[PDB]
């Protein structure tokens, strides 16, 4: 495959054989993705290993997997010939699951998954209702595709699209297809990705980049490092699409420090795809270049804005600058550079393999395709899930995620972290697109989602989020540098029962000299905390105000 | 006489651009970032030391201060800090007298509030030493700070 | 292109970065905080807020298009504007009687113009640091990051000495680790204080001691450099004034002054002596390219990247050593009064003046330095009309100079007085002068005999790093730290930009068309002091010339758990790298830590942490008085420190 | 010493002075004063920036004929106030 596609789809083929064949026998599957490792999933990869060999009856393979969307369903296993889901595998009971049902194949009633809705047991994931109730585009062979494999991605018909655009198509229909396609930027603005690319290709100049922005942009979601750590390689390859489409001979992806799992499996994925020549100094033998690299992340929320990222790349801090000249144009170094988010990379390849009215037939007529999602807070399935571009929010709270532990109840939802909104329940029948509740000031934000029930302080939240920006903000600015601080001890007033009208006054005429005179989008959208929670939770604020908290959290009165 | 930092900027070629990764390398070798070293990077890559200070307390995984025997990564994120992240870090520091980016006396212990470390499920979630303990309360936070350090005492 | 502003119809200009710029060149002002300096930059104070389609944005950012209706006051406007200045306000130092920018500060102008009398946000503290160990003292809490100190220290002076770090609302300008400006590779030039909008960066004010030795019974004896008469006129709003030297002694005469001198006499005996070395060395064609001495800055700069060229700097001292020394160990010995009885005086115009007169090659030979900005102030604690003073010339046998030494103030002045020197003693037949960039020329010299050379003169600190990479076809080079020489020096009247500073050299030079006699050599005074004098060259070397020493940084800085102040110690140091960390290092370090909680009642040991110290694979190490052990444990760290 | 929030900021000959004399320190100590600050009338009173002068208490008496303003106290505490302290908006 070294030289032509013949040889490329030769190689396809006969791994495709080969992971029928594996996936026909016996073989175990691991979910090793963030969360599950912090229950144990390490150890029972281990455990796995130590039983297996020490009875040394490896016709069994044991695989490591990427999150399987029940990250709070403990550890998460399953046996391949009988698609039999496991969950809470503890370490312990290893040589159990070992002896019982690799050999024989006993279910086993005790180690499956609950059903929420219907408060009952289902043998299979494939089965269940809120694996029923999601869209899964992106998300392909749940629990069942090896994160750390080239061969299996190969065997799962992945590649086929960058050869395909390789060999067959021309950078300027690529672009075409994209902007037909309606993918939207899925970083939060939801800007057209084929705009972004036409702007980029058009820019004059020999030397381009593609930057990916690995970043979450948001302190309470984890759906970028879920994606990067599941499918390195779907990202990979569109990256490698984008960069023939704008003509780039550079790749830079851009992960967190912080995630060592993300960076590995990334820095494995582009040494494996080198090795197979998918990169390297002539691709496939077509005349096309290109080669890619890591570039850690050592911590700042401010880098998520494209000058920062781009700063934070060069090696210096971190400071965003005055946006026009805009990235497409004087990005890296001067050149031009394309930079779009991990899951519009993955959305890329997804589009190219099928057609655009297919694409189109998930989401609604301004956002075709999904939107993957990281809901938390309390509720009884919490994880990672993917919907389409139609959904609502009680559809997601109720329907996927099993609806709130017993004795706890909804009062707010926040949908795009500190930058986001805060959306009570009047909202939460509304379907989320780009365009039907961007105008009702809200968003669907990066893709996190947090729960905030009738136990939880909106004063609190708001008090927290400014606390999280005025930390993050890079101090180039004034607005942003004094006024994030000023507004957080406002908040921390309120908080210790020790505000007035005055305050609440400050506050809200604060907040719009820091929306409108910010840089960059962080100090912009600083105050959509405080501005959501006044426009709905107002009475709290009042109570705040006179001693009360109607939440009773705030530890500031209490036992006179 | 610097040798491994020497190594990490021969293999970094002295480029800029690799600076922040430099840094992490001498960080996770000297477990921060000493005067001395920095100042001998900044020799050698002919950079100002000031502005290598400047990238480096611009990130938060950079550190100036030694890194304590058992550190304590408590996650501030949304879920974990609705979840009762504030109650884990008073307990946290009732218990040993520190708050969020310092350390103790005899570098025993520290502490550095954190982003979402990807277990919601188990919101409030506390790291140490790449130990996850989730569902935390200020009684199992205090349950577990004096069991590492009976354990720690111990020495044997 | 015509626009519309606020309704009425405006012609800006054809090309125009933005319409901030364009509307000030029209001569509409939007107020804003960041055009500060020629360092300045926009897009952080965020106060240029217009209207334009409904949306509010800056100005600075914002390209004007033909046909463009733009608000620049509506109450949202005043609104946000307001509440930007209370927010920089409310963090601000506000001590405006002690700062050094009183009355000259655009924040303090629009403080006044804003209305502002409370502060509405709270004033929340800070980590702000006070650093007074230099004569450049550094006050952040004074600072409103504009970042012009770092633009000027990194683009224009090369040195990057200062950055921003931190972030947020801990953003802070400053030195490396927070270290002393005094221990930093600073070269004390003081361009940072020159273009810096606030009293964050100020000089060393020291006219307290001059006002108690003018009170005592001691000589005091001053000297005003060349410089000095050429920009004073500024702080009195006067236009150019030849004479201003002799008038300026009248008022220190007045003040109690015993004796004033020129500066510029010393100018000559240094440019005398340096073209004398500088003849030697290229007759030996050794210790080439020459580096001239007369900036300290430059010797400080070159001291701390160049120990290989410090043999290359010229022997002679400054003009302001050079004639300090000559007063101290001749004048006193011709007045028959001890050293000690002489308290001297230098009016300068630089910043690193200060550092060179505290330099231990020149202890005690000059007392204090007052910047130009610090006489003015003596000349307005007075009150009376500088103008009106009737001048009288300087005292004797220091007080006249020829037009080359004067020439010393601006850039290009000790190169061309030692090209008349050296045209006096052996002709020169021609000077061709070249101009590769904006601050660097090159002079082609060829003497009567046919022996040529090539002297550069390099004006600016920054420019010197290519030059002396790229050109080694030169045998001597003059370095000025400043831009135009010591007319934009850093203890010159604010502001002090390009345009100041082209005016100043203007007025040093009419001041110097006015001068008689045109080489050192036709100074009389000078061949006198040489003939009764610095006859024999054991006494010209111990009076004119000087040494220099490599500068690099020895720091320690290793981390202090139960440090000691001071006293006899053992100082135990334990290793903290992740190597070393891998079995025992931290549960050892807490052993000897709880050793010294329950023993160690005085400060006999000093339990202190350090970082690797390129010992490992070989157990955790453990300093002791500054020896190494390995395979450290406490048990054997005891018995060493038995 | 606080001038950006001071009406005579610009037009203050203590502003000037401070600014001519080169006073950039002060080695005596800021020794605590019973300042007293009124803001209950359209007149503000503030007696921490107050030199002492007396001017005000003329202006009041011999040109304006109320005297409501005067001396108080002597010594370091001497302060221009009104009868016992009273807020202006309650006086004459
Ligand atoms: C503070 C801040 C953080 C951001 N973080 C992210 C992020 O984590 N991921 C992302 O895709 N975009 C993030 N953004 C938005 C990007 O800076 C910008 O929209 C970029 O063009 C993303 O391209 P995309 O629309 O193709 O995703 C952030 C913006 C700000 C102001
Ligand atoms: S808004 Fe905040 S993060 Fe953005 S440039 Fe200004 S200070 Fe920096
Ligand atoms: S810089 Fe000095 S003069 Fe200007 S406002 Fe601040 S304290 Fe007052
Ligand atoms: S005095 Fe000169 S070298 Fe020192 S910090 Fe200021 S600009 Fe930099
Ligand atoms: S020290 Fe002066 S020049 Fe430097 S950033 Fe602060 S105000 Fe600006
Ligand atoms: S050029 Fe003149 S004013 Fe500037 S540092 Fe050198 S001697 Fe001082
Ligand atoms: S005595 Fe009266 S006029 Fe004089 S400063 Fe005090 S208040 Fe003002
Ligand atoms: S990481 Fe295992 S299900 Fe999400
Ligand atoms: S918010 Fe703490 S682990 Fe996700
Ligand atoms: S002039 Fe300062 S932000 Fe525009
Ligand atoms: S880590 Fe201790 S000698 Fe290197
Ligand atoms: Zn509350």
């Amino acid at each position: 495959m070294f030289k032509n596609a013949k040889e490329f789809v030769q190689y396809a083929n006969k791994l495709k054989t080969l992971r029928e064949k594996k996936l026909n026998g016996v073989s175990i599957y691991v979910c090793v993705g963030t969360g599950c490792t912090a229950k144990g999933a390490l150890k029972v990869y281990s455990a796995f290993e130590e039983e297996l060999k020490k009875r040394n009856l490896l016709k069994v393979t044991l695989n490591r997997t990427g999150c399987c969307g029940r990250c709070s369903s403990g550890p998460l296993v399953k046996i391949m010939p009988y698609r039999f889901f496991y969950s809470n595998v503890a370490p312990e009971d290893v040589p159990e699951i070992v002896d019982r049902t690799v050999l024989k194949g006993e279910p086993i009633e005790r180690l499956f998954l609950t059903d929420p809705l219907t408060g009952e047991k289902v043998p299979r994931i494939e089965d269940t209702t809120l694996f029923k109730n999601q869209d899964f585009y992106i998300m392909e062979a749940i629990g069942e595709s090896e994160c750390d494999s080239i061969e299996d991605y190969i065997a799962r018909s992945g590649y086929e699209s960058l050869v395909k655009a390789l060999t067959s198509m021309t950078p300027e229909e690529i672009i075409e297809t994209v902007k037909a396609s309606g993918l939207r930027g899925r970083g939060g603005g939801g800007f057209p990705t084929g705009l972004k690319w036409e702007f980029t290709r058009k820019a004059q100049g020999d030397i381009k980049f593609v930057v990916c922005n690995g970043d979450e942009g948001d302190p309470g979601a984890f759906m970028n490092r879920t994606l990067l750590e599941r499918d390195p390689h779907l990202v990979l390859e569109g990256m490698i699409i984008a960069g023939y489409a704008v003509g780039a001979q550079k790749g830079y992806a851009y992960i967190r420090a912080e995630y060592p799992f993300a960076v590995k499996m990334f820095k494995k994925a582009i040494e494996d795809a080198r090795k197979l020549g998918l990169l390297g100094e002539n691709i496939l033998g077509t005349g096309f270049s290109f080669d890619l690299e890591v570039k850690e992340g050592a911590g700042a929320f401010v880098c998520g804005e494209e000058t920062a990222l781009l700063a934070s790349i060069e090696g210096k801090r971190g400071m965003p600058r005055p946006k026009p000249p805009f990235p497409a144009q004087s990005g890296l170094w001067g050149k031009p550079t394309l930079i779009n988010n991990v899951e519009t990379y993955a959305n890329i390849p997804r589009i190219l393999r099928d057609g655009v009215e297919n694409y189109r037939k998930r989401g609604t007529e301004n956002s075709p395709g999904t939107k993957m999602f990281s809901v938390a807070g309390p509720l009884k399935a919490t994880g990672i899930i993917e919907v389409e571009f139609g959904t609502t929010l009680r559809d997601i709270i109720y329907n996927i995620c099993g609806g709130f532990v017993e004795g706890e109840e909804f009062k707010a939802v926040q949908i795009g972290g500190p930058s986001g909104a805060c959306l009570s329940e009047d909202f939460i029948d509304m379907p989320l697109d780009y365009d039907t509740l961007k105008k009702a000031d809200a968003m669907v934000g990066s893709g996190g989602i947090v729960v905030i029930t009738k136990k939880t302080c909106m004063v609190e939240v708001a008090r927290f989020f400014l606390d999280f920006t005025k930390r993050e903000s890079c101090g180039k600015c004034v607005p942003c540098r004094e006024g994030t601080m000023q507004a957080y001890n406002i908040l921390e007033k309120f908080t210790h029962g020790k505000a007035t009208y005055e305050d609440l006054k400050t506050l809200e005429h604060l907040s719009k000299t820091i929306k409108t005179a910010s840089l960059c989008g962080l100090g912009k959208t600083a105050p959509n905390p405080i501005l959501s929670t006044l426009k709905l939770f107002r009475e709290e604020y009042i109570a705040h105000i006179e001693g009360e908290c109607p939440s009773g959290m705030c530890t500031a009165f209490k036992k006179y | 006489h610097f040798e491994k930092v020497e190594e990490i900027l021969k293999k970094y070629g002295y480029k800029r651009e690799n600076l922040i990764k430099i840094l992490l390398e001498i960080q996770e070798i000297y477990r921060y970032l000493p005067e001395d070293v920095i100042n001998y990077v900044s020799t050698a890559m002919g950079i100002p030391p000031a502005k290598i200070y400047g990238v480096a307390t611009f990130y938060a995984q950079f550190s100036l201060k030694p890194k304590g025997k058992y550190t304590i990564m408590v996650c501030d994120g949304t879920a974990c800090h609705m979840a009762g992240s504030p109650e884990v870090l008073k307990a946290i520091e009732e218990e040993t007298g520190l708050t969020p980016g310092n350390v103790t006396e005899d570098l025993m212990f520290s502490l550095d509030q954190v982003g979402c470390l990807g277990a919601c499920a188990l919101a409030p979630v506390m790291v140490i030493n790449g130990e996850v303990y989730g569902n935390l309360t200020a009684d199992k936070v205090k349950e577990i700070l004096r069991k590492i350090k009976e354990k720690e005492r111990e020495s044997a | 292109m015509k626009i519309y502003v606020d309704g009425r119809e405006v012609i800006i200009n054809d090309n125009e970065r933005n319409l901030l710029e364009a509307l000030k060149n029209v001569g509409i002002e939007i107020p804003n905080l960041c055009y500060l300096s020629e360092a300045s930059i926009y897009g952080a104070c965020r106060m240029c807020l217009v209207e334009i389609n409904g949306q509010i944005t800056t100005s600075c950012t914002l390209k004007p298009y033909e046909g463009m209706k733009v608000k620049t006051n509506t109450p949202e406007i005043y609104e946000m504007r307001r509440n930007i200045l209370e927010l920089i306000l409310a963090t601000h130092n506000r001590d405006c009687t002690t700062c050094d920018r009183n009355g000259s500060c655009k924040l303090q102008k629009y403080a006044e113009d804003f209305g502002i009398r409370k502060i509405r946000f709270e004033a929340l503290k800070k980590e702000h640091v006070r650093d007074e160990s230099a004569p450049v003292v550094r006050d952040t809490s004074k600072c409103i990051l504009c970042g012009d100190c770092v633009r000027v220290c990194e683009e224009i002076q090369g040195v990057g000495v200062i950055e921003f770090a931190k972030r947020g609302f801990e953003s802070v300008v400053t030195t490396a680790f927070d270290t002393p400006l005094i221990e930093t590779e600073c070269v004390l030039c003081g361009q940072c204080v020159a273009y810096c909008p606030t009293g964050a960066l100020s000089i060393r004010n020291d006219i307290d001691k001059l006002i108690e030795a003018l009170e005592s019974d001691k000589i005091v004896i001053g000297m005003i450099a060349p410089a000095v008469r050429a920009a004073i006129q500024e702080e009195f709003g006067i236009d150019e004034d030849v004479a201003m030297a002799e008038k300026l002694v009248s008022f220190l005469k007045t003040i109690g002054f015993d004796k004033v001198f020129d500066v510029s006499f010393g100018a000559d005996l240094v440019a005398y002596e340096e073209a004398h070395e500088f003849y030697e060395r290229l007759k030996k064609g050794e210790r080439l390219p020459q580096f001239t001495s007369c900036c300290p800055a430059w010797v400080k700069h070159a001291e701390h990247t160049y120990p290989q060229y410090l043999q290359n700097l010229s022997s002679v001292k400054s003009p302001q050593q050079a004639l300090g020394t000559v007063i101290k160990k001749i004048y006193a010995r011709k007045l028959g009064v001890p050293e000690e009885k002489i308290f001297l005086v230098s009016f300068m115009p630089c910043t690193a003046k200060k550092f060179e007169a505290e330099r231990e090659e020149h202890e005690g030979i000059v007392d204090i330095v007052l910047t130009t900005r610090e006489l003015a102030q003596l000349i307005k604690m007075s009150r009376i009309d500088i103008n009106r003073v009737e001048p009288q010339p300087f005292d004797r046998p220091y007080g006249v100079s020829s037009q080359a030494g004067l020439g010393f103030g601006k850039a290009g002045g000790v190169f061309s007085c030692v090209l008349s020197v050296l045209n006096e003693e052996i002709g020169i037949e021609k000077v061709d002068v070249k101009s590769p960039e904006d601050g660097i020329r090159v002079a082609e010299v060829t003497l009567k005999d046919g022996t040529s050379f090539k002297g550069a003169v390099i004006y600016g600190l920054g420019k010197v790093k290519k030059f002396l990479e790229e050109r080694k076809d030169v045998e001597i080079i003059e370095v000025m730290a400043c831009n135009y020489g010591c007319v934009g020096g850093g203890g010159q009247p604010y502001p002090n930009d390009s345009r100041i500073r082209e005016h100043r050299a203007k007025v040093l030079r009419d001041t110097m068309g006015i001068k008689s006699l045109l080489t050192p050599v036709e100074n009389l005074f000078l061949m006198k002091l040489y003939e009764e004098d610095l006859k024999d060259e054991h006494t010209r070397h111990e009076i004119l010339h000087t040494t220099y020493r490599p500068r690099r940084r020895y720091p320690e800085k290793d981390v202090e758990i139960l440090p000691v102040p001071n006293g006899e110690k053992r100082t135990v140091k334990v290793c903290l790298g992740t190597s070393c960390y891998t079995k025992g290092s931290y549960e050892i370090l807490k052993k000897l830590v709880d050793y010294v909680k329950e023993n160690d009642m005085e400060g006999k040991i000093e339990v202190l942490g350090t970082f690797c110290v390129e010992n490992c694979g070989a157990s955790p190490n453990v300093i002791v008085d500054d020896k190494i052990i390995g395979g450290a444990t406490f048990e054997k760290v005891l018995e060493e420190l038995s």
